[PDB]
């Protein structure tokens, strides 16, 4: 059966290079176009460069033209994606793609065959240590703890020294300004707070940090 | 030209679902479309507007009408639940839409909970202000999250989680604005609104 099968993925500062290679088999791989297609965290599909079948014409995403070049070499049924001056905004899952119809058809037809994927992460962060800050509103009542600005992963949070686990809802991170944020609430009744107290407790080991965060109102 | 389709769309098992991607080009086109689940390659349904490659299940078809292009799941299975992108071309690229979350209901609808959080004085000392707009409770697990500061859409400055799932099976998400010190004291209203089933929640902050 018919199959693209990837590498060349890795984690490089920005400005670096990187090859992507696309090994294929169980087709005629000289009568079909291929793609290159990436998919960002939590992202959609994006286009990123295609080449004919013939390996005459090729075409770039306006996102990497200038820096990401596509070829292939049929006599070694390998499609490659050099990628030049990479950007944190580069950071992606990168997939190759046939089409389905055959030489001049390919762009008509849909991509039947795609392969597993090939991760590539593109950063100069350094290890930082968080800030971290109380989140609190200008019959129950929600607070919370802002973890802002860390890398790398990990980081640990959690209320109370862990005492308080029943109304707490822990939000994925995101990078933002190429460091981590991470926040947490937890809910409890307006007579419990501020009358008894409420403490965020993070802990990033990269930066030997261990912070106790009082919530006030 | 863009193509755009739905964010989410959802059914209960049984009931046809119907995806729809629009573009100002898209009739001059051929449209297809792909089946993506979570950590997944993307899986040719179908091409041409209408036609299957072997393999697909017969319940997957397709329609087109003016610049429009349409995915119907007749009878939809729990399995099907996945993000569905169509694709066709323009002048110079390949085109792919912003995806559809299909969610095939296995629990009850359920509007978004959002709190809105100030800057603390803590941060404003560094000359930045974050606010903090989290959502939780809400299914099926898809939310668009807008901003507005006096009224204003914001473009800039702001990302949102991706959503994931609570112990009680509901879906959360988070989202930050994060704008200079100076910028959060010129500014009096502060809004994070959250669209969810064609419904919006908004919660609001005024000095």
């Amino acid at each position: 059966e018919v199959q693209l099968v990837e590498s060349g993925g890795g984690v490089v500062q920005p400005g670096r290079s990187l090859r992507l290679s696309c090994a294929a088999s169980g087709f005629t791989f000289s009568s079909y176009d291929m793609h290159w297609v990436r998919q960002a965290p939590g992202k959609g599909l994006e286009w990123v460069a295609v080449i004919s079948y013939d390996g005459s014409n090729k075409y770039y995403a306006d996102s990497v033209k200038g820096r990401f070049t596509i070829s292939r070499d049929n006599s070694k049924n390998t499609l490659y994606l050099h990628m030049n001056s990479l950007r944190a905004e580069d950071t992606a899952v990168y997939y190759c793609s046939k089409v389905r119809g055959a030489a001049a058809t390919g762009y008509y037809y849909g991509m039947d065959v795609w392969g597993q994927g090939t991760t590539v992460t593109v950063s100069s962060a350094k290890t930082t240590a968080p800030s971290v800050y109380p989140l609190a509103p200008v019959s129950s009542v929600t607070l919370g703890c802002l973890v802002k600005g860390y890398f790398p992963e990990p980081v640990t949070l959690t209320w109370n020294s862990g005492s308080l686990s029943s109304g707490v809802h822990t939000f994925p991170a995101v990078l933002q300004s190429d460091l981590y944020t991470l926040s947490s609430s937890v809910t409890v009744t307006s007579s419990t707070w501020p009358s008894q107290s409420i403490t965020c407790n993070v802990a990033h080991p990269a930066s030997s940090t261990k912070v106790d965060k009082k919530i006030e109102p | 030209y863009e193509l755009t389709q739905p964010p989410s769309v959802s059914v209960s098992p049984g009931q046809t679902a119907s995806i729809t991607c629009s573009g100002d080009k898209l009739g001059d086109k051929y449209a297809c479309w792909y089946q993506q689940k979570p950590g997944q390659s993307p899986v040719l349904v179908i091409y041409q507007h209408s036609k299957r490659p072997s393999g697909i299940p017969e319940r997957f078809s397709g329609s087109n009408s003016g610049n429009t292009a349409t995915l119907t799941i007749s009878g939809t299975q729990a399995m099907d639940e996945a993000d569905y992108y169509c694709q066709a071309w323009d002048s110079s690229t390949v085109v792919f839409g912003g995806g559809t979350k299909l969610t095939v209901l296995g629990q009850p609808k359920s509007s978004p909970s959002v709190t809105l959080f100030p800057p603390s004085s803590e941060e404003l000392e560094t000359n930045k202000a974050t606010l903090v707009c989290t959502i939780t409770d809400f299914y099926p697990g898809v939310v668009t999250v807008d901003w507005k500061v006096d009224g204003t859409p914001v473009t800039q400055g702001m990302e949102t989680t991706q959503p994931s799932k609570q112990s009680n099976n509901k879906y959360m998400a988070s989202s930050y604005l994060t704008l200079t010190a100076r910028a959060w004291e010129r500014h009096s209203s502060y809004s994070c609104q959250v669209t969810h089933e064609g419904h919006t929640v908004e919660k609001s902050l005024s000095r």
